[PDB]
RNA sequence: GCCGC
């Protein structure tokens, strides 16, 4: 109850003061939410390939009088499993099949159809599945699919920080982004005139596209500008009031209200004056008409006598204009603002840079504009402008897009058109013209709330459309030329463009790469991973100073630690441990709801804009027993800032300190002790570690072990664990509880340890049991452990006992000194594993065939190989060893009579046929694990492959005969208890088989019903076994359908062991990594007062420089745990009594300064205590968490309950004088790790190999045996230094002479040294090159 | 597929602008070239070494005369004399037995060096390679007695022989190109036996052609329309690759219609195929279906992968109509292979059982038909 | 070290009103350390421009 | 993608 099964056999002591609200996530569910609604079908065509099929379908032909209807669709099973597929290099995928129906639509009958056919589904393409664990086995590979994010569509609004002109001026620009479709951009230039960029064109102006939605310019100038009522009657040109308006401006004469003088002229504008005028109620008032003179008309006033009119839009009026206005008889003008207070002319200046006033004068500038080709015929221009925007095919926003550009645009309503309106554009339009004008303000781009996130399943769904729409098109054409007798599957299924597109997404893509098998935590760090590159994100020079940032945004939805360094810094993130995607794409993070001054349990989760709308508190904010803060002012976050606020003010709570931590970080002691900037190097170098023969749990933990080693998928979990029944190193039977059970069958569980196994990284796999033999088994306990894992805990290193001194300058640096006994014990040694392949395919001479006799092959190199040609199971192979034996057929038709002699002597083939044989490559040295031979249909079974099927049907038979003898075991009680009712011979009928014939018939109602039933059963029970045990033995031997080219495909595993070494890199979690310098002698090594010497020796100069303070603490804290584990192996040594022993471990378990975690031994079994205190016996696993952890005083007095010195220093020897050192040295235990950079992968030597046929100069890197490259600033060293023999006999003979090469070669083997120097190569390729050209170049003498 | 192989290891030059560049190889002119440079020679001596490594085969055999090597300097005390001090300098390189002139040279170098204290050297150093070598290609009974040495000897000192290298300085070659086939055609078993065509790339080619050529073209960044410059070179591409993809599955439709006795059943099943028997078929001249059927090759289950096998023009003057040479070849081999230990399978003989099967085949014919791929089994 | 941690702030240039008044000897809070992470990754951005 | 700057 209060500890599982698993966790009841070694308990971690955390140090805790913190309750937790809410327990962590999966951490994988991500991926599985986003394939689930990606496969998964709805009800709605909300998700699921339901929505892409129904946006495609129905399609029809053109007046093809033909429709395709869609009903349903349905996954086929996967032909393979994962393991299968693994082994096999096969994509793990499944079946699609769909239900369509044809029905063809009556000509002669409007809307009348004359037949439908709806036969069976058809097939198309193959879907690939993701596993049970987040990756997708394609190829057999593991592939995960990383996700993305960018910026979500909508509406954005920016400044381009107003540093372009030079002259202080800031330009606003306003940009539209769809889901798919084009662009629409508006700019501001220096001269404030509306601009237009569609599609990233040249600027136009606003008014054209103004005018395409049929826009006449005076509409535009009302909807543009605010209007003026101008009335001119009697000679007294009254004004119209607007007092609001009127802010700011200078009196050009005296303003009188009704006869009564208001402000005089040039009288001082105050906030007073403008009250006292709004309070007088006043109507039309009289202005001088010199005033009007700057305005401009805004409509077009008619003259009633003829047709003659004042049109200008957009201008000014005349002196001379007032006198033919008032013969018109034009009592009221209309003009628009013309007031630049707040408001600016704008629009009205774009009028007048384009003349255009007309639809299809916009139009065909548009198309003009847009496509520089051929002019349009009214007909070009009118389609294109469809196609570009509003066209629900070409253009469409998201259902996310749609939301957002509602939200800027301040709309009640969220859903909507996924096209744009003739509105919207005018909204968006308007909106940044205000931005101008001083109401509103730009946004930022980096802000979480316009970052989004995609998926695996969208990203899917994306793909498959697109295949879809190719299909699509294709069907189209056929519905023209197909008859009544055409079908679905004639109806150009066109299965090829689907699975083309799906294959190519998931094999050939940016976001799809190998997951990082070294760790399990490295797997969950790849599974758990945004980038912001891909198609859709931003290449990594395009990025800037900016994007990599951290915003404050990133809280709790991405770690601001765990990031790569180089180039990808900041652009590669990782999600927060309790991080999750909002369903439009958004991140949120959950919180406590506060009400009035008690915080609830109740948990909220807010994207960035809701956590920066509400006051949130901090984590570690002190509580009452009600829930009430201890303290008044509380520290809060309340909009990108931090102060201090009264609690009632706080609405919100951080659910917990790590809600800004990665799990992979999460996992380092002490964080918070640790630089950030160092920590990432620690987090970073925490993926890199390779296991090793042995896990060894960490002795200082932070409690996030165990549900990365669960959740990773890594262990073998109990899905309805019972009672453990049966348990080997491969295998473990599980008898479930009949507690919970499926009726009828029964039922037990079976789970297949992985045995060594391969990984991306050559690294091996492997599993072993946990559980011994009749152990009850809860649903969820670890039965088995996986790589790096011990007893369910995530184990990446090993604890070593570690001195802080200088030695001998063997630390200098960064150097690392181990000991002999590291080595001796085989700690940090890692197993390797390498796969080679070889393939026999036929050939224009012939087969190509796999012996084991070769021609020109001595007896010693055939001594491995069996009698099909391949190397025992078991062999030790080194150097160029023969792995498989493998013949090509030569060609020769004439028989020469030297060629019949050397028949004549020799054999038939007089060894014509040529060796092209699998050897191991020089430097792999390994030993024959696994060999995997496959064979073509029809050709002849390998020798050696009929053993593999036999070992295969007899694993299988052998885990499917147990539910069958279960099953018959349960049918005989029952015929056993059915015959004991009834004439029961007890020993008797146990002796003969057969229930002894069924006990005769003895009563009429047993015989007719209960023998007859059980007979009935027993027969239909072992049918069913043999038709399905056929089934499996039919599946097992069958032909392998290869390439066509293929005819055979053997495939060889080697294993090596790899032994520590000094130019080994070795690391702690806290950022301090090193090489190690020297393997020490035991006796050599500094010793204490017991003479326990220690196993690693570290610089302490490392420390102060690089701020790693939880190196120390670490150190301190496994110190105390190891001298905990001491005391406990001690008592254990003296088999002292169960109480006293349960009495330490209970004041051990309880030692702290108000620990969350309540452990008592009152309710623990005997023997249980027992078992507890052997598995702690080697050291007590404590566990700190990331920001609420031990501290100081505590870890003082764990050392003092230890009966260790409580300063962490102790006294120590030397080991070659054996005099004791000046000052105490610090001695404890921390955590190591091994990375995967070994010398061995990297030691490379060159003295003359193969050369590139083009600069005649050696190839580069290793694998190919290359030379290192003297580069320019290496050239720049040799000439500073003067020494210009060196430099030439690098530049000349030795890289690209061809001659000086051979010529040096023979000097250097007589011993004569000379140079004898020539011309490169490439300097005369050079001179081809640039002759190739129209440039003639020479060498003058 | 069940089963797929791992990908083949390739390679391509990075951060290099002649993309791919290349590679150099060692042959075994090659390394017998840098032997040469590594030795004491002379001017005229390493004149006539390299004139005699020239001259080596890919067996490493020397294909010229000795006479022809002393012609072809052309210089004056030049003679034989020294061309084959040389000559044996040159053998005595590291792929031992190299440059020999005929298959006891390389014998008898090989044999010079040894421990001169082997149990049969002197025994088979020229009783057996130098003298009688005929016979050791024979049974040897007689050889025996030739040699004045018991069988028992001799079953050990051929078997000395055999150690010795047959064909010295193929070892040191490399082998890379496997010369594997895609077979363009693949073709399988149905209830009428249809065929298909892979490979094609076609729509590959096309998707890639528009988006390439036909994408600038609708890229309206530059002026006008390029409706001419690619968009009507895209379309004269597909165009061509279409025709010859039809043209080749057309052509291999009508072999495949005529030749479905081949592989049904017994495989020796094949018509006397004339290139004028397809051209009628297609309606289209014999040379261009040629052409097309000279390096096309098919994947069968059974059947050989080559277009040009099923022509067999060879009437025979068979006696119900006619026949195919090349299922009289089958014919005869399988004949030839099962028969007595004595095995006479002479020319007459044969001839005359094929005639009575009714190949009225001549009695030299099924001679050169043996000749081809067998020897006679003491027909003689 | 062993005296206040100080005043710092990079996300635009700018100094944040309230400094950082723990070492490392003792911990920091979590917004402490949130805060000297802008200041980390501006480093460290630059370093590898 | 990673390592050393």
């Amino acid at each position: 109850m209060v500890y599982s099964y698993t966790e009841k056999k070694r308990i971690r002591k955390d140090f805790g003061k913190r309750p937790q609200v809410l327990d962590v996530p999966y951490l994988l569910s991500i991926q599985l939410d986003s394939f689930q609604k990606f496969i998964e079908q709805d009800p709605e065509g909300q998700y699921g390939l339901e929505a892409a099929f129904r946006s495609v379908f129905p399609i029809q032909s053109y007046s093809g009088n033909s429709e395709l209807q869609y009903v349903s669709y349905r996954l086929g099973e996967p032909v393979f499993d994962v393991q299968e597929c693994q082994i096999r290099g096969v994509t793990y995928s499944a079946p699609l099949r769909v239900k369509l129906r044809l029905v063809i639509y009556e000509r002669e009958a409007p809307e009348g159809t004359v037949k439908d056919i709806k036969e069976q589904e058809v097939y198309m393409g193959e879907i690939p599945l993701m596993t049970d664990n987040g990756t997708f086995v394609i190829n057999g590979t593991e592939r995960v699919i990383v996700s993305q994010l960018h910026r979500s569509p909508g509406v954005f609004f920016d400044s381009d920080k107003g540093k372009t002109h030079s002259s202080g001026k800031v330009l606003y620009n306003a940009r539209i982004i769809p889901y798919r479709g084009s662009w629409l951009d508006f700019e501001f230039d220096p001269k404030d005139n509306l601009f237009v960029r569609i599609d990233r064109r040249r600027k136009l102006p606003a008014t054209i596209i103004l005018r395409a939605l049929n826009y006449t310019t005076e509409q535009i100038l009302d909807l543009f500008f605010e209007k003026v009522i101008f009335e001119i009657r009697d000679n007294k040109l009254q004004m119209e009031l607007v007092p609001e308006r009127l802010r700011g401006e200078t009196a050009s004469f005296d303003i009188e209200a009704n006869g009564k003088v208001y402000v005089e002229k040039g009288r001082r504008i105050t906030a007073r004056h403008i009250r006292q005028l709004e309070k007088d109620d006043v109507k039309l008032i009289e202005v001088p008409v010199e005033y009007i003179a700057g305005k401009v008309v805004a409509k077009d006033y008619i003259d009633e006598s003829t047709g003659e009119l004042i049109c200008a839009a957009n201008m000014e009026l005349s002196l001379d204009l007032l006198a033919k206005l008032s013969q018109s008889g034009h009592k009221r003008i209309e003009t628009l603002f013309t007031n630049d207070l707040d408001h600016g002319p704008y629009i009205s200046e774009t009028l007048r840079v384009d003349p255009t006033n007309d639809r299809l004068s916009a139009l065909v500038e548009i198309y003009r504009m847009m496509r520089p080709g051929e002019p349009p015929t009214r007909e070009a221009a009118e389609s294109l402008f469809e196609n570009l925007f509003f066209s629900e095919d070409r253009y469409d926003l998201s259902a996310v897009g749609r939301m957002k550009f509602n939200r800027s645009l301040l709309r009640e309503e969220i859903e909507g058109s996924g096209i744009l309106s003739k509105d919207d554009i005018i909204d968006v339009m308007k909106k940044l013209i205000d931005i101008r004008n001083g109401k509103g303000e730009v946004d930022d781009i980096d802000h979480l709330g316009n970052r989004r996130i995609r998926s695996v399943g969208e990203m899917a769904e994306n793909q498959f459309r697109v295949g879809l729409v190719r299909v699509e098109r294709a069907v189209k054409e056929r519905l023209s030329l197909g008859d009544l007798d055409t079908l679905m599957p004639q109806d150009m299924i066109n299965a090829k463009p689907i699975s083309a597109a799906v294959k190519e997404f998931f094999g050939s893509s940016q976001l799809s790469q190998f997951m990082d098998q070294n760790n399990p935590l490295s797997e969950i760090t790849h599974k758990r991973r945004i980038s912001a590159l891909g198609p859709g994100g931003l290449t990594r020079e395009r990025a800037g100073f900016e994007v990599r940032d951290v915003h404050p945004t990133h809280y709790g939805r991405v770690c601001p630690i765990e990031t790569p360094e180089g180039p990808n810094i900041g652009l590669i993130n990782s999600l927060s441990v309790y991080a999750q995607t909002n369903e439009y794409g958004f991140l949120e993070t959950p919180y406590r709801k506060v009400t009035d001054g008690v915080v609830t349990d109740e948990i909220h989760y807010l994207s960035a804009i809701e956590e920066g709308n509400y006051v949130i508190a901090q984590a570690n904010s002190n509580l009452d027993e009600e829930g009430h803060f201890v303290e008044d002012l509380v520290t809060c976050r309340s909009k990108g800032e931090s102060s201090l606020f009264s609690r009632d003010q706080v609405d919100y709570m951080d659910v917990s300190t790590q809600q800004v931590v990665s799990v992979g970080a999460s996992l380092i002691p002490f964080l918070e002790h640790d630089d950030a900037n160092r920590a990432l190097m620690g987090a970073n170098m925490q993926r890199q570690a390779v296991p090793t023969l042995r896990a060894d749990k960490p002795l200082v933990g932070t409690g996030m072990e165990r549900a990365v080693a669960v959740d990773s998928g890594v262990t073998a979990v109990a899905k309805r664990g019972g009672v453990v029944q049966y348990v080997d190193a491969s295998r473990i039977v599980i008898k479930v509880n009949e507690d919970e059970m499926y009726p009828g069958e029964a039922g037990i569980d079976i789970y297949n340890l992985t045995k060594y196994t391969r990984s991306n990284q050559n690294t091996c796999i492997n599993q072993m049991p946990c559980v011994s033999l009749g152990e009850p088994v809860e649903r969820g306990d670890v039965l088995a452990d996986g790589p790096s894992t011990d007893l369910g805990e995530l184990a990446l290193g090993q604890n070593m006992r570690v001195a802080f001194m200088p030695w001998n300058g063997y630390n200098f640096e960064d150097s690392i000194l181990v000991s002999e006994r590291v080595v001796q014990e085989d700690r940090f040694t890692t197993i390797h594993i390498q796969e080679l392949a070889c393939v026999s395919r036929d050939t224009k001479l012939g087969p190509e065939e796999i012996t084991a006799d070769i021609p020109n092959v001595g007896e010693a190199a055939l001594s491995k190989l069996d009698e099909s040609g391949i190397v025992y199971i078991g062999a030790e192979v080194t150097g160029g060893d023969i792995l498989v034996g493998k013949v090509t057929p030569k060609g020769e038709t004439q028989l020469t009579p030297e060629e019949k002699l050397l028949r004549a002597i020799f054999g038939e083939k007089a060894s014509d046929v040529k060796d092209s044989s699998l050897r191991v490559p020089n430097g792999v040295s390994g030993t024959v694990i696994d060999v995997q031979v496959f064979t073509r249909d029809g050709v002849e079974k390998d020798k050696r492959a009929l053993e593999i099927e036999e070992m295969q049907l007899k694993q299988a038979k052998k885990d499917l005969s147990e539910e069958l003898q279960i099953l018959e075991a349960g049918l005989f009680s029952r015929i056993r208890a059915v015959l004991v009712a009834g004439g029961v011979e007890a020993e008797k009928l146990d002796k003969l088989p057969r229930d002894r014939w069924l006990e005769l018939g003895l009563t009429d109602e047993e015989k007719q019903n209960q023998l007859e039933q059980l007979a009935e059963q027993y027969d239909e029970l072992k049918h069913e076994f043999e038709k399905k045990l056929e089934a499996k033995r039919r599946k097992i031997t069958q032909g392998d359908d290869l390439a066509p080219g293929v005819l055979k495909i053997v495939k060889v595993y080697l294993a090596v062991k790899r032994r520590i070494q000094p130019g080994d890199k070795m690391a702690g979690r806290h950022g301090n990594k090193g090489v190690i310098s020297k393997i020490n002698p035991i006796e050599d090594m500094p010793y204490d007062e017991n003479g326990t010497p220690v196993d690693i020796v570290l610089n302490p100069l490392g420390v102060p420089s690089r701020m790693n303070i939880g190196q120390i603490l670490e150190t301190h804290l496994g110190m105390a745990a190891k001298g905990i584990g001491d005391k406990i192996n001690a008592m254990l040594k003296q088999q002292q009594e169960v109480a006293k022993l349960r009495e330490f471990i209970q004041r051990a378990y309880d030692l702290g300064a108000d620990v969350r975690q309540k452990v008592d031994l009152s309710t623990f079994s005997d023997e249980e205590v027992m078992r507890l205190a052997e598995n702690l016996r080697k050291g007590m696993p404590i566990a700190t968490p990331v920001f609420d952890g031990a501290k100081e005083a505590e870890i003082k007095e764990l050392l003092k309950l230890g009966d260790l010195p409580t300063s962490g220093q102790i006294r120590l020897y030397d080991g070659r004088t054996g005099e004791q050192f000046e000052r105490p040295v610090t001695v404890g235990y921390m955590y190591m790790l091994k990375l995967n950079h070994l010398v061995d992968d990297k030691m490379h030597a060159r003295s003359t190999g193969s050369y590139s046929l083009v600069t005649q100069q050696p190839l580069g890197g290793k694998a190919q045996f290359g030379g290192q490259r003297f580069g320019e600033m290496e050239v720049w060293a040799l000439e500073a230094y003067g020494a210009a023999y060196t430099l030439q006999e690098m530049l000349t003979v030795k890289s690209d002479d061809v001659n000086g090469r051979t010529k040096m070669y023979k000097n250097i083997v007589d011993g004569n040294h000379q140079m004898e120097p020539g011309m490169p190569e490439s300097f005369n390729v050079l001179l081809k090159e640039i002759r190739s050209l129209g440039i003639n170049i020479e060498l003058e003498d | 597929t069940a089963g797929t192989p791992s990908g083949n290891g390739v390679d391509y030059q990075d951060d290099e602008l002649p993309v791919y560049q290349g590679e150099t190889t060692q042959s075994l002119q090659d390394y017998l070239m840098w032997q040469v440079e590594l030795t004491p020679f002379t001017d005229t001596d390493r004149a006539i070494a390299t004139s005699i490594v020239d001259a080596v085969d890919d067996t490493g055999y020397l294909t010229i005369q000795i006479e022809d090597i002393v012609d072809s300097i052309g210089d004056d005390e030049i003679g034989l004399e020294e061309v084959e001090a040389v000559l044996k300098r040159i053998q005595r390189f590291d792929p031992v037995g190299v440059a020999a002139k005929d298959l006891r040279d390389c014998l008898l170098i090989q044999l010079s060096q040894f421990a001169k204290e082997t149990p049969w050297l002197e025994e088979a150093r020229l009783i057996i390679s130098d003298h009688l070598d005929l016979l050791a290609n024979h049974d040897f009974r007689t050889l025996m007695r030739v040699t004045r040495l018991k069988e028992e000897v001799l079953k050990e000192a051929v078997n000395l022989i055999q150690s010795l290298d047959p064909r010295p300085g193929q070892s040191i070659q490399t082998g890379e190109p496997e010369y594997v086939i895609p077979d363009v055609l693949v073709r399988k078993v149905n209830d009428r036996w249809v065929v298909e065509l892979n490979s094609d790339s076609l729509p590959r080619l096309k998707i890639n052609q528009q988006y390439a050529a036909m994408g600038n073209s609708a890229r309206n960044d530059a002026d006008g329309q390029f409706i001419r410059s690619n968009l009507q070179e895209a379309r004269w591409l597909i165009k061509s690759l279409e025709s010859a993809n039809d043209t080749l599955l057309r052509v291999s439709r009508c072999i495949v219609e005529q030749q479905q006795a081949f592989f049904e059943q017994g495989e020796e099943y094949m018509k006397p195929m004339v290139l004028a028997d397809i051209a009628q078929a297609v309606e289209m001249h014999e040379s261009t279906i040629s052409r097309v059927t000279t390096q096309k090759y098919l994947h069968s289950p059974r059947g050989i992968f080559e277009l040009k096998y099923f022509f067999s023009s060879h009437v025979n003057t068979e006696g119900g109509g006619e026949a195919s040479s090349t299922a009289i070849r089958a014919l005869v081999k399988k004949l030839i292979a099962a028969e007595n230990p004595a095995k006479p399978l002479s020319d007459s003989k044969l001839t005359s059982m094929l005639s009575e099967q009714g190949i009225m085949v001549a009695r030299r014919t099924v001679a050169k038909y043996r000749e081809s791929l067998s020897i006679p089994p003491s027909n003689q | 070290l062993a005296g206040m941690r100080g005043l710092m702030a990079k996300p635009d240039g700018s100094i944040i009103e309230t400094p950082i008044t723990a070492n490392f000897r003792e911990g920091l809070n979590v917004l402490q350390y949130f805060i000297s992470t802008h200041g980390a990754r501006k480093g460290l951005a630059d370093t590898a421009l």
